[PDB]
């Protein structure tokens, strides 16, 4: 949230002084975690052969 | 102007060819008597001296001879017997596995059966000539450690044989072809989920990229001491000279640790043969303990993270999954 | 079980056996030039320094 | 208590006991810069209250 | 420590750079300018590694990947958060493999050998300058050179690799691939040989010079001599590395196209 | 029937009889907690209230 | 007791400071290791390095230069003398020294192989020895030998050590830095 | 020998010490969460 | 200050300068790496206006 | 009895033995899902992972 | 059977066969782990009635 | 007791278990940094009521 | 090393092998009341 | 001062020049790639107008 | 290597040590005046 007043960022109630930013590492990457968690967002199973 | 680099010999000396140490010939014998070649003494020795043959040696001989027939025929054959073209396209020839379909059973002759005939041949003369390695090495009293490192390299081409047995068909085999086998390693690599991710892979690369090291340093160690009469090494592991003892200064106060003249031997020894052991064991596992190496290594945290490229909506998801391969279409449709 | 796989199990079975491997061949490395001169006296480094090895000449 | 002097000089002693702990010293500056919480080049100037603490 | 023999080794003189400043024994180390300046960059570079790592999203030691700038920075010092990081380590890396190969050029000069070491070093110092220095110079940009990392560097490879549909038509690369693995050949054999002779048969007493050349002119025909087995070794290592260095710099600054159809001109020969 | 102990260092005895019984009082003292219900039904009266 | 060579302070890891002459003495790269006082012998127990004059067999490959009756140009561009026999390995058939008649003769001293190098590299007309090592006065310092016939190993080390020594030792601006 | 007679004795109580404290802590964690 | 006949004064001090040195080049690149001391492109911001970090999952 | 195998040897094989067994049980106890302690040592023996029947 | 011992060196023989049988102890144990029916770390608890059984066919 | 030490250099015994128990303590502290319950330095002013817990059956 | 100065040595590195682990044990009971891992 | 009697002129001068150039230098280009003081190209506009970082 | 001869760069050391970590303090001073970091 922002203060209306004085525009400044409120963190957990109390004012900040400065321009806040949100934290992130390098160029926001996430580590990974379970091999079946890499297919989230990634199409479904392929279906089977023409055979 | 510069120093003796000790890279060429410029005076050769020559004497009566040397007809080798009297060893015993009731089942082989040595052929020839020995010449001398001028190009070939600048850089090492300059005999071309006799060559001993036995049972296994020309047992060895012969079934490789077979093999070598048959691949040559079957590439032959697959241009329509033009010697032109034969010449031409040989990188791209090859002599081609059977059909994934046969599994393990025997494949129609022009359908693989000259390839696994060619296989076996090939197999048969490898196993004969490590018996004729072990054979010659014990003949003059010596150890035994060519044949094990020998073995070492036939158990990484065994696995070329064992993997495609255990994932059940012949077709996975390595086509015998110059360019077609490179194709093979590719589509391996892709087939597997990137053998990168490997970790016997790594590793066998990790022992391949230190004999390079171990045999640029020792190398260039020998050199550099032979002034000293350091490249007559047996003499400097039986009575340490000075060559020895700088060899090992240099590299104690180089990297803080150093090894002798005998135990840098066991170093490349040991190095050059788990760069294949390591290798068949990675191969060994591909496909019948791991069938994606990429995904394995996303599960042992091996693979970095990447911002993602691309997203994909709900009806993305269903629409961009595909379908597994099949057969070739066997008929030509009319529309 | 799950998480644990042959690759896994046979990937430490070689890191033993390099290890053990490492231990031979820097054994070996200390057959020649020991024990160390340090002024607190003789000095040898893991692994310990190896029985005094000899060889086999040839009779005139 | 001294006699330790006798058996590890006092030279080697000393260069290791630095090296160790220079190295200690930089890996925990140096964990603690890469956490959320004590991140104290970026944050730094905010009180104990806001700073970030880890899930529940 | 020292060594049974090496008290009588350790003298004054044979370095480039300094005096009797830089002229002692750290432990079994020996320090010269050059050992100082390999500190100095070492330090350095590993420090500013783990800083990057820091910056990263993980501490494991296989994910720490620490990457080059996006290519529109082309030649120029990128900022340290995006990519100017791998370029100041860069830098520290090149600084110190340069002071580890003149140090051992000191070592060698102190010891009455010859200069060979620090030549053959220079081989994949030349890799290695060839990767991030020559081939991203011609291509124009910092961003072609590869990521500091276990795992991501690998991933470099491989895309590099398909850049060009399919690398393995590559003939430098042939023939470099070729040097590694007659070299790995002719390590085994050498070392293999050399532990055979002086460790034979039980009983059996210790060969002697002749009984190799016997031995590899039984088995082969022919036998390279003492001297010229550790030639060819040499050649064999340096030049795997040179030939690599050869393939990857003529892979986009000479060759943009898929390296396959770089066989045409075999194909189009007029016989 | 004392003369078991000819040969030996009562030290080495006393060691190992100390061994034992620490061992296996407190397999024991484990076992009948978990048996007898104790301390549980006291700790849970003091912490109920 | 033998190591001519004071310590140049007291901290340890200092690098010590030759007393007399280093290349006799036997200190830095001049040293030698202290091996067997018996020849070098081959398969049949025959002395291995041995003069050509002793072994008629052993010849000079065609397309050789023959380095006997050749000057021996040393480090100080000073011809020191004239090479008058060659010593072979008879093991390894290769040349391993060269006997060289000093230019006072009246006596002869033997040159490592490995410390010779051709003119031109071998390529254009070799007609001198070139050894950059030691310089041509002190070839009458290299270490005589016990027979004219076979050389011991402790002699082989000596003469080795004497002129891998004189790549340090012999001007000045050798054990000294290049800035 | 004397010496293979008076550190059999410590190896002994060594092993026994060892053996049976690795006892006690099988019973703990079988009575924490057992396996059969 | 009997610590100099230990040590050698010209290597305490070579080795002390190349510390120091190193340490203070990783300091000026960590700053620059920052985004609130990142002071070659935003050195002319006030105290008020420079870049303050705060949580992700808290935001 | 310890006359034939050196009790040095035996000590630090039998050391390095243990110190070898201990770790990768431990690993890999800790990398199962019913005994990972680090995580799920606070639950009590009902409410721990049990494999598929 | 009992002169083996003057024709094989007891050591030696003590030595291989404690290697050989601490490996196949490693082996036997990680095979009945990796398997379904006895990965006794997570499912030692069902009962034998209730652990998995190959397909029957 | 008795003839450890006449048996065992005390430098070397010395020397060796500090570096095994320097070893085994930063592998200790990293798996527990690695972890979610034990990860103190972000989570370390939770109460033992709010720190992770891992899934139970 | 003759038996006296074993004996004075043994008996330094016992109470530091003891004191260590009491004093471990005192970590652990800290870290115990911050945070119970059973 | 007494210094240069423990450290050698020639060759404590020869270091520092190699220091200094290898500072500089990288001083100048850490300063030539940013967008506040890329002089090369954005050297001609005044204070005002220079980039800052947000 | 003398007591006279170590006393004098001990001083010397001393002083340089002192100088330098307070011109450090100054100038964190400037920087905390400029862009506090607490
Ligand atoms: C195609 C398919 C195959 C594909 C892959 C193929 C890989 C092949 C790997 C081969 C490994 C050895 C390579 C080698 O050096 O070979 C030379 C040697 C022949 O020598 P020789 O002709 O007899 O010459 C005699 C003499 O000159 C030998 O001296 P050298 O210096 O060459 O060898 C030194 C010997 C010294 O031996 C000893 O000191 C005795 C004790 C050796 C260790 C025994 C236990 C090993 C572990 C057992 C469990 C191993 C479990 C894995 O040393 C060696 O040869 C090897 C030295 C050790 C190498 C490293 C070991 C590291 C172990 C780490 C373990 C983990 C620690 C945490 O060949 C041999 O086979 C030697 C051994 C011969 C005796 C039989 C040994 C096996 C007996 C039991 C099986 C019997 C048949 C069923
Ligand atoms: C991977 C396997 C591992 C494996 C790790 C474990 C195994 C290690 C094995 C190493 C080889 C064998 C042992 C050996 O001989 O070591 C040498 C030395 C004994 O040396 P010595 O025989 O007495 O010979 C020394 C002799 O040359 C006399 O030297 P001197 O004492 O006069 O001074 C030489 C050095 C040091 O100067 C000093 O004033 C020393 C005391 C102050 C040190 C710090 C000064 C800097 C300021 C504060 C920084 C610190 C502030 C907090 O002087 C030099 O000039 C040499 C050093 C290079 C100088 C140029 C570079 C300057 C820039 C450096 C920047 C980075 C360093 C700060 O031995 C010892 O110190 C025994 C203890 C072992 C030391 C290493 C311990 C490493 C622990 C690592 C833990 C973490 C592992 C992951
Ligand atoms: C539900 C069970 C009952 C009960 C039923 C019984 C019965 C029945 C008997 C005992 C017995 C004993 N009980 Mg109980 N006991 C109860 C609760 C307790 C409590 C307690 C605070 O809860 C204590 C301290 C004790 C104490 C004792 C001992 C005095 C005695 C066993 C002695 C022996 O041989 O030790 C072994 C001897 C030693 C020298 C070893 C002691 C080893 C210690 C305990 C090991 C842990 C500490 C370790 C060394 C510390 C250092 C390492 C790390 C740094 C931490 N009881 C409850 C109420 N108890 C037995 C006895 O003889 O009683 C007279 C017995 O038969
Ligand atoms: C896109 C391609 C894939 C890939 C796919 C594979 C595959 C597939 C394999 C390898 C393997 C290896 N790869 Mg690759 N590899 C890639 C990338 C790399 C890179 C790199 C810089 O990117 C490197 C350095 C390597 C390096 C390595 C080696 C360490 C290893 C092989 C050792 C070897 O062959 O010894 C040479 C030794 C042999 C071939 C042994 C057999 C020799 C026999 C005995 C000789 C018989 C001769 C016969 C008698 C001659 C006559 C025949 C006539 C017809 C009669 N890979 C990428 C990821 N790699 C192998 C391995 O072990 O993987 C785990 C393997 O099988
Ligand atoms: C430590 C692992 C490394 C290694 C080790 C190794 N290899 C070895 C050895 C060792 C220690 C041996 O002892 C053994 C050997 O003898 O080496 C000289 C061998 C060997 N390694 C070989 C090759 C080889 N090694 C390779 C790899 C490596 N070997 C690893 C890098 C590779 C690769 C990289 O793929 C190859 C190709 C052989 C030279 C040799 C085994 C020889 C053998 O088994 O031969 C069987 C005989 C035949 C197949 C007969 C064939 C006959 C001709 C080829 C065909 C007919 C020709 C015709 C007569 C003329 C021409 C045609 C006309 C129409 C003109
Ligand atoms: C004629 C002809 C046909 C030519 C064709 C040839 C062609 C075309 C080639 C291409 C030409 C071009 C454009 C290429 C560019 C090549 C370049 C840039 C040349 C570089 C020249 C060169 C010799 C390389 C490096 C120079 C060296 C060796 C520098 C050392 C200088 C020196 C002696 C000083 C010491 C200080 C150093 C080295 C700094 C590092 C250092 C620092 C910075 C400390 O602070 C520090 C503090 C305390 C302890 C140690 C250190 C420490 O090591
Ligand atoms: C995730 O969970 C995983 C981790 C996977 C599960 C874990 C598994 C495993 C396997 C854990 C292993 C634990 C273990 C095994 O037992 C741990 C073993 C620990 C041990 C033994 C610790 C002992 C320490 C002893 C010390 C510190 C002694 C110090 C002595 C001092 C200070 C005094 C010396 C000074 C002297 C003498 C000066 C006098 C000099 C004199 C007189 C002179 O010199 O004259
Ligand atoms: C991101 O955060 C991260 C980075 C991660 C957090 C970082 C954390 C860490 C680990 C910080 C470490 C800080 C540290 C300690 O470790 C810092 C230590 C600093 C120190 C000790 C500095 C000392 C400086 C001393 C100087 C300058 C002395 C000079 C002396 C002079 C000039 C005298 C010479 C005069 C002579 C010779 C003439 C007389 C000659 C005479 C008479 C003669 O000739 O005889
Ligand atoms: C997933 O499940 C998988 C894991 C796959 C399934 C597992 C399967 C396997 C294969 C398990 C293996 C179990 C096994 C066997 O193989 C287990 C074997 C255990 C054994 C034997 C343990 C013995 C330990 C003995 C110790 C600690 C002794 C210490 C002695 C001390 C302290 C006294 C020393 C001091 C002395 C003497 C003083 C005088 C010295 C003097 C005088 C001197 O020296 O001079
Ligand atoms: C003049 O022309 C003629 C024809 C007369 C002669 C010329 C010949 C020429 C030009 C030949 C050219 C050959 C070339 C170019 C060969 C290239 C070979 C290459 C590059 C091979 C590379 C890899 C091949 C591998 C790794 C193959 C491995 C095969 C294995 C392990 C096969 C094993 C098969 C077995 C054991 C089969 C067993 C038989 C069973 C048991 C299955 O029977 C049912
Ligand atoms: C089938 C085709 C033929 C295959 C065989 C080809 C044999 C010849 C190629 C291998 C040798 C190339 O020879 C190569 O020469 C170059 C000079 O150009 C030497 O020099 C090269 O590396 C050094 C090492 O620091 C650099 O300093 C130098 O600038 C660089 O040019 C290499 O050290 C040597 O390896
Ligand atoms: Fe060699």
């Amino acid at each position: 949230p922002v203060d209306p007043v004085t525009g400044q960022t409120i963190i957990n109630g109390e004012p900040v002084v400065g321009r806040v930013f949100i934290m992130q590492k390098t160029d926001g990457t996430v580590k990974l975690g379970k091999w079946q968690a890499q297919y989230d967002g990634e199409p479904t199973a392929p279906e089977a052969a023409n055979v | 102007m510069l120093e003796y680099q000790n890279l060429f010999t410029r005076v050769q000396v020559r004497t009566v060819p040397e007809a080798g140490i009297e060893i015993d010939e009731s089942t082989g014998t040595r052929y020839g008597t020995g010449t001398f070649s001028y190009l070939a003494g600048k850089f090492g020795d300059a005999q071309i001296g006799p060559i001993y043959l036995g049972w296994a040696g020309v047992l060895s001989l012969i079934f490789g001879f077979m093999a070598f027939e048959i691949i040559g025929l079957n590439m032959w054959a697959s241009v329509g017997w033009d010697p032109v073209e034969f010449i031409r396209q040989l990188p791209w020839l090859a002599l081609e596995p059977p059909p994934p379909q046969y599994g393990l059973r025997v494949p129609p002759l022009a359908q693989g059966g000259w390839y696994l005939m060619a296989g076996f041949f090939l197999t048969i003369s490898i196993l004969l000539w490590w018996v004729r390695v072990y054979r010659r090495a014990r003949a003059l009293n010596m150890g035994t450690h060519l044949p094990w490192a020998f073995a070492s390299a036939i158990f990484l081409y065994s696995t070329f044989f064992f993997q495609p047995l255990l994932v059940g068909s012949w077709s996975e085999m390595v086509p015998f072809g110059i360019f077609p086998h490179l194709d093979w390693t590719s589509a391996f690599s892709i087939r597997y989920g990137n053998l990168y991710y490997n970790p016997f892979h790594a590793l066998s690369i990790a022992f391949l990229y230190g004999s390079a090291v171990l045999f640029a340093m020792h190398g260039a160690t020998i050199l550099a001491v032979a002034r000293l009469g350091g490249e007559r090494e047996i003499e400097q592991i039986t009575d340490r000279g000075t060559a020895a003892e700088r060899s090992m200064l240099f590299w104690r106060w180089t990297m803080g640790f150093n090894a002798t003249m005998e135990s840098i031997h066991r170093w490349s020894w040991w190095f050059a043969v788990l760069t294949t052991f390591s290798g068949g064991i990675g191969i060994l596992l591909t496909g019948t303990v791991v069938d994606n190496w990429y995904l394995w290594g996303v599960k042992h945290g091996l693979v970095a993270p990447y911002p993602a490229q691309n997203t994909l909506t709900e009806e993305q998801q269903q629409l961009l999954r595909g379908r597994y391969q099949g057969t070739a279409p066997d008929s030509f449709p009319s529309y | 079980m799950q998480y644990i796989d042959g690759a896994q199990i046979a990937l430490y079975a070689f890191w033993l056996f390099f290890f053990g491997l490492i231990i031979y061949i820097r054994r070996e490395d200390k057959r020649e030039g020991y024990p160390l001169e340090s002024p607190q006296g003789p000095r040898e480094g893991w692994p310990a320094m190896p029985e005094k090895k000899t060889y086999i000449h040839r009779p005139t | 208590m001294h006699r330790i002097w006798l058996m590890f000089d006092p030279r080697r002693v000393m260069v290791a006991m630095v090296g160790f702990l220079a190295v200690l010293a930089l890996v925990i500056h140096f964990i603690l810069l890469s956490s959320q919480r004590y991140s104290w080049i970026e944050n730094g100037t905010l009180s104990a209250a806001q700073a970030p603490v880890g899930a529940s | 420590a020292m060594l049974s023999f090496e008290k009588k080794y350790r003298v004054r003189g044979g370095t480039l750079i300094g005096g009797d400043l830089f002229d002692f024994w750290f432990g079994p180390f020996y320090v010269g300018f050059f050992g100082v300046t390999t500190i100095f960059f070492v330090t350095l570079g590993t420090l500013l590694c783990v800083w990057g790592a820091a910056m990263g999203p993980t501490w494991n030691l296989w994910q720490i990947s620490i990457a080059p700038p996006d290519l529109k920075y082309g030649l120029g010092l990128a900022p340290l958060r995006e990519g100017g990081l791998w370029q100041i380590i860069t830098l520290c890396a090149l600084g110190a493999f340069g002071s580890w190969a003149l140090r051992q050029a000191e070592i060698s000069r102190k010891l009455g050998m010859g200069m060979h070491i620090p030549w053959a070093y220079g081989g994949a110092v030349l890799a290695y300058a060839t990767l991030v220095v020559i081939r991203p110079m011609l291509l124009g940009a910092w961003g072609h050179g590869f990521p500091y990392g276990i795992f991501s560097h690998l991933d470099w490879v491989s895309n590099v690799g398909y850049q060009y549909l399919h690398f393995h038509y590559n003939p430098a690369h042939m023939i470099a691939v070729t040097f590694f693995f007659t070299n790995c050949l002719a390590l085994a054999m050498h070392g293999s040989l050399i532990l055979s002779v002086t460790n034979p048969k039980k009983g059996t007493p210790v060969g002697t010079s002749e009984t190799e050349n016997v031995f590899f002119r039984d088995l082969l025909g022919y036998s390279i001599g003492a001297i010229g087995i550790h030639r060819l070794g040499l050649f064999l290592a340096v030049g795997a590395a040179v030939w690599s260095a050869i393939c990857i710099v003529i892979s986009g600054p000479f060759w943009t196209k898929g390296w396959p159809e770089w066989w045409n001109w075999w194909l189009n020969l007029p016989i | 029937m004392h003369r078991i102990w000819q040969g030996m260092d009562p030290q080495i005895i006393m060691s190992g009889l100390g061994f034992f019984l620490a061992g296996l009082a407190l397999i024991i003292h484990m076992w009948a907690y978990s048996i007898t219900g104790w301390p549980k039904y006291k700790k849970a009266q003091y912490n109920a209230q | 007791s033998d190591i001519k060579a004071v310590p140049a302070d007291s901290y340890n890891g200092s690098a010590l400071i030759p007393t007399g002459d280093p290349m006799i003495d036997g200190v830095g790269p001049s040293s030698w290791a202290n091996r067997s006082d018996t020849p070098d012998m081959t398969f049949h127990n025959t002395a291995k390095i041995v003069p050509m004059r002793l072994d008629p067999t052993y010849s000079i490959a065609k397309g050789d230069p023959d380095p006997r009756g050749l000057p021996v140009v040393a480090a100080d561009k000073q011809v020191a003398g004239t090479v008058i026999e060659l010593w072979v390995n008879r093991a390894e058939p290769q040349v391993t020294y060269y006997e060289v008649q000093l230019t006072g003769s009246e006596r002869r001293v033997m040159l490592p192989a490995g410390f010779v190098q051709w003119p031109n590299f071998g390529l254009w007309g070799n007609d001198k020895l070139l050894v950059k090592a030691i310089t041509a006065a002190q070839f009458a310092n290299v270490p005589a030998l016990k027979r004219d016939d076979q050389i011991t190993l402790l002699e082989e080390d000596m003469v080795c050590a004497y002129y891998a020594g004189g790549h340090l030792y012999a001007m000045a601006e050798r054990s000294e830095p290049i800035i | 020998e004397d010496e293979a007679r008076r550190f059999h004795g410590y190896f002994v109580t060594g092993t026994l010490g060892y053996i049976i404290v690795a006892a006690v802590a099988h019973f703990l964690a079988w009575q924490w969460r057992p396996w059969f």
